[PDB]
């Protein structure tokens, strides 16, 4: 069991509900679950590209190639925006 | 601000796929920010049963109904079940 920070996961969470809301500390554990199936998801199918394309090592457009056939398109252009900004 | 999250940890969680050996730089950047759109969405969509029910903590089982109200989270129904 490999898990994002609780501490990170909860910041996004409290972020996304009214400033006075609360999170009882077993759904914050149930998201840091929610959020590992989601990479493991994804990258299975990433994986498989990879491989079809004949390479070895998953890259970005394995990434995204995944995350437009598995229902997550529209993180596809919110993710190419991040990572120019990061590497520029 | 989602160049907080640890690519490290990003990494590690790939790689429990055990077919999971080779992993570009850029691929952990990528999960950062789709985990924070993920997290946000997903608590969101939880805090609509939240509220439903007159609450104020966000539960498991507000998770729980958010996950077959969108079939963007299908894959999370065995996982968190109602």
């Amino acid at each position: 069991d490999i898990y994002l920070p609780i501490a990170n996961v909860a910041r996004i969470m409290k972020n996304a509900i009214p400033q006075t809301g609360k999170i009882a500390k077993d759904a914050k554990e149930c998201v840091q679950e929610c959020v590992s199936e989601f990479i493991s998801f994804i990258t299975s199918e990433a994986s498989e590209r990879c491989h079809q394309e004949k390479r070895k090592t998953i890259n970005g457009e394995d990434i995204l190639f995944a995350m437009s056939t598995l229902g997550f398109d529209s993180y596809v252009e919110p993710l190419k925006l991040y990572l120019q900004k990061f590497r520029e | 601000r989602v160049q907080e999250l640890p690519l490290a940890r990003i990494k590690k969680i790939m790689k429990l796929d055990e077919d999971v050996k080779m992993i570009s730089a850029e691929a952990p950047v990528l999960f950062a920010k789709a985990a924070q759109i993920f997290i946000t969405e997903l608590t969101l969509r939880a805090w609509i049963h939240t509220e439903d029910n007159k609450r104020r903590t966000l539960q498991r089982n507000d998770i729980a109904m958010a996950i077959t109200k969108f079939d963007q989270f299908d894959f999370l129904i065995d996982i968190v079940p109602r």
